[PDB]
């Protein structure tokens, strides 16, 4: 009936979706035309956000849901089947990505009770799970991992990765070179729940962006002049007189693509004069 | 062969080709270009952004007028509203009992609409203390309508009798919560049960001291009986033993029955002890009944809290909050603003006009406070839409109204004057 | 085939209407269904704006065009003549205005060469025209008239009327208690040429407001807290990624109906909260 | 002895002042009982035009 998140898969082959009957179909898209191949059905609840893996690790595609649950189901020719299985949260769990395929494999998902899980992979059907308590007050909403930046062979990252919550704050992360992740920040502007956050992939540049939606209707673009300034100062894209659900970066012009409002879906890219303007509304 | 200036001056202007154009008129309505017009103004109408049936009834309108007093104010013949006693009960018959509407309104029609002893009793120390509970039991009564379906069902659930005494607590129905302690061989608690009605220290220490004695090394007791010993402690959720646990399960209205029944932490006002009851607890979003609460929690701060929570507000109905300011500011229950209250009846006043309903228009526009606004806009709107005020709406209406003999005539001429050189 | 303005009348019965056609066409709209009634023709170039006169004067329209003339047509039963017209510019006149029925009957017309014309009325067809020479660089567009504001019996009003050009100015203007207009003042903020500039009309409330859009696309909102002291400070609406052609006050939300951009017309309302909001767009 | 149905009655028939006394009825309050006896005595006078019921109930607070 109604899907909720669906994302294409890397090299823009197969595209896996998922929608509030607790199915997770996986079409793929040879030649603009869909043609559906599997239905990992594995949910005792609606399926919320899913995301495909780096192909570096063979074909993985992780789903989370509303069954406290988040399944990771890999593939051995034609074999869709499940090589994991990681129910430690209370609640619901609305989102999931994965990080940057240099960190190795990792996956980040936030429970509606309030806490953020983090499974690392090692060698074989071995998941560790390095958990962050009460990371948000009513809950978490949306994990966005900041970009692969670069500081023996093979350096040590500042794996950092935002996320917003009920809580209104889009509280950013650090994994402290010992072994677990302390908040680096908090960030405040929202006055209602924080519904999806983007961390804009830096196109090389050192400028690094990220993007919020919340129930106010609002959309902030976060930003850091520069690296360790520790500074981020919120600037207001547009209000609308309804709720935004998501947002997603396009991935050369930063253009924005804003799903939320009335149904409909906007499309923004910031002008030569700091201004954020709409180019092309979605229909 | 001969549209060559359809270049230059569509070019020397920098009129590109999509130039459109939209337009609001008097009328109040907008005129935009498409091509489904003789000419191409496809004239669209604005929408009222307004849903509720009654409005478009004379009956209310009109009784609704009997309702107050018109007076012509200070500085001009232009009426404005003297005495008004409109109450929410006013509003409860013209809806169905089962809209969350009605409860929103027969809720306030209880948090704020007045109480009184109907004999002639006069000791102040008394009918003060009887209208304060008077408004007690009424709001509670309510509450167990609400939870009713919601509780009464999850008890036909419990092959634990002890549990079902506690459900039926919750209910505020001790009668039934008693015949069932008994009818157990649980008769201690018919006991307790009985003092939990009134506030007798004795009890309320015997429960709590023994509840401390309770977490030593004695286990084996019911989850249950402890819950209600809790309940006479006094304060059942910032308790040693406390019940803020309940959460889960129990939709938060529920908890507030028992911190309006048994939560008599200190013997005050009304409001600001459903106030405690949130400090503690959050509150369902989107939720009218639950914002209705917090306005008639914050007692003092109410234009302050309204306007704070005016910002999230999709919830209260524009005609609500208008009605609301009003009915507070015309029986001196709270503390509004004459900003706040015409900022607020131009928002409604104007809905009105949008609804093509100028008996509403005008009614409410007498609210005004503002001499110049006031008479300001009822001489627009009238003298924009007298015939529609006339003949047949009732046929009186503006006189109802106390409105100005000249402006009646002055603008009706005019009109009539118009039509001379049309027809 | 394409139509320029098109403005109701003031009880809301007829409909006057222009287009590049030289044609000024009067419908009637007696319950939704159009029917046009006369026809007419006057014009050596495409008509521009057109405006209706207070019922209060018979029945009177008035039209502009690019052929440098402005006419003003009465009525005497059914009669539909010319009871006057005014060739005093040099360029094209874009447009025209009625002043608040108090101040008489004027007629605030700005022409393309950069002038602006006053048509007062005097007892039977004659026109006295005081005339503002030189009021905008490259040329006026929008000319909009202040709210009829009150201060022997009949008052002196503070007979104010905005007007933004071709030189990127909106120049708010006002009559010397003497004869003539002298500009109050000059706002700027638009990067481009003024299109159209819209006065607000005051809900009996004192924050007169007044909004303007131009070629840079972007519109503002410029409020002014007046105690006795012109500072009017301009507000961002919204700036789309073309061109907006006009802006109309709605008359009691104070919804501003922007028309620009792409081909569609948007409403806009000033939020509890300070920040102005899209209500829904029109097709 | 069933007062919360006695009370869910009163103010579902618009006879509201009933249930607050209805709910003093299960404690001892000296106000009430003269709110209610002090009453009775001045019912008596020449309005003897209310319920036999709502005395009666009335009657049950006297004590």
């Amino acid at each position: 009936d109604m899907i909720h998140d669906a994302q294409m898969d890397y090299y823009g082959t197969r595209l896996a979706t998922c929608s509030s009957d607790r199915s997770v179909k996986i079409f793929d898209v040879r030649n603009g035309g869909q043609i559906l191949i599997a239905d990992l059905r594995g949910h005792e609840g609606p399926v919320w956000q899913v995301a495909w893996a780096h192909p570096m690790y063979g074909n993985i595609l992780a789903s989370c849901s509303y069954d406290r649950k988040v399944i990771i189901w890999r593939e051995e020719n034609g074999t869709w089947e499940k090589s994991h299985e990681h129910a430690g949260h209370d609640s619901s769990v609305n989102s999931v990505c994965w990080a940057p395929h240099d960190y190795g494999l990792i996956l980040a998902c936030g429970s509606s009770d309030g806490a953020i899980s983090l499974l690392t992979y090692t060698g074989e059907g071995q998941w560790e799970v390095k958990k962050i308590n009460n990371a948000h007050t009513i809950g978490c909403n949306a994990v966005s991992w900041a970009p692969a930046v670069v500081p023996g062979q093979k350096p040590n990252y500042i794996k950092r990765f935002a996320s917003g919550g009920c809580d209104n704050l889009i509280k950013l992360w650090k994994e402290e070179e010992d072994g677990q992740w302390k908040e680096e920040q908090k960030l405040e502007a929202h006055s209602d729940w924080v519904r999806d956050v983007a961390w804009a992939p830096s196109i090389g540049l050192p400028t690094s962006t990220i993007a919020s939606c919340s129930q106010d209707g609002r959309v902030f673009i976060w930003t850091c002049d520069d690296a360790s300034s520790n500074t981020w100062s919120p600037k207001l894209l547009h209000k609308f007189n309804d709720v935004v659900w998501h947002v997603s970066w396009s991935i050369t012009a930063n253009i924005l693509a804003v799903s939320g409002g009335d149904n409909k879906v906007t499309l923004w890219k910031e002008s030569v004069d700091g201004q954020w303007v709409c180019i092309s509304d979605v229909n | 062969d001969e549209i060559d200036n359809a270049k230059l001056i569509m070019k020397e202007r920098r009129f590109t080709a999509s130039y459109t154009f939209a337009k609001f008129s008097t009328g109040s309505m907008l005129l935009t270009k498409d091509i489904v017009g003789k000419s191409g103004v496809s004239i669209k109408r604005l929408p009222t952004e307004l849903q509720r049936k009654f409005l478009f009834d004379d009956v209310y309108l009109d009784k609704e007028i009997e309702k107050v007093t018109i007076e012509a104010r200070k500085s001009n013949p232009y009426p404005q509203i003297s005495e008004s006693s409109l109450l929410f009960k006013d509003a409860l018959d013209y809806m169905e009992k089962t809209s969350s509407d009605y409860n929103l309104w027969k809720l306030s029609s209880i948090l704020f609409d007045p109480v009184s002893y109907p004999y002639k009793t006069d000791n102040d120390q008394v009918k003060m203390a009887l209208l304060k509970k008077e408004r007690h039991c009424r709001l509670t009564s309510w509450i167990v309508s609400q939870i009713g379906p919601e509780i009464e069902e999850k008890i036909r659930n419990s092959s634990n009798e002890i549990e079902q005494i506690f459900l039926y607590l919750l209910l505020n129905d001790v009668v039934r919560a008693s015949k069932l302690a008994i009818e157990s061989k649980n008769g201690h608690l018919s006991v307790l049960i009985s003092y939990l009605g009134s506030n007798d220290p004795r009890i309320r220490d015997l429960a709590e001291l023994q509840l401390q004695k309770w977490s030593t090394g004695g286990c084996s007791i019911d989850k249950n009986i402890s819950k209600i010993y809790k309940l006479l402690s006094g304060s059942p959720f910032e308790g040693l033993f406390s019940l803020k646990e309940l959460e889960s399960e129990f939709s938060w209205l529920c908890l507030l029955n028992l911190t309006l029944c048994y939560g008599q932490i200190d013997e005050y006002s009304l409001e600001s002890l459903v106030q405690s009851h949130l400090d503690k607890f959050s509150l369902p979003y989107d939720d009218p009944i639950g914002v209705i609460f917090q306005l008639y929690a914050a007692n003092e701060n109410t234009e302050k809290l309204y306007k704070e929570v005016r910002q999230r507000t999709n919830a209260l109905d524009v005609q609500f909050c208008w009605y609301l300011i009003q009915t507070l500011r015309f029986n001196g229950t709270r503390v509004f603003s004459k900003e706040t209250s015409d900022e607020a009846t131009f928002a409604f006043a104007a809905q009105l006009e949008f609804a093509q309903l100028h008996g509403h228009s005008l009614f409410v526009s007498c609210f005004l406070n503002d001499d110049k606004a006031a008479e300001d806009t009822i001489k627009r709107l009238v003298m924009r839409e007298i015939t529609l005020l006339r003949a047949s709406t009732n046929d009186h209406i503006l006189n109802r109204l106390k409105i100005p003999s000249q402006l009646i005539f002055n603008a009706q001429a005019l009109k009539d004057r118009y039509e001379g050189n049309y027809l």
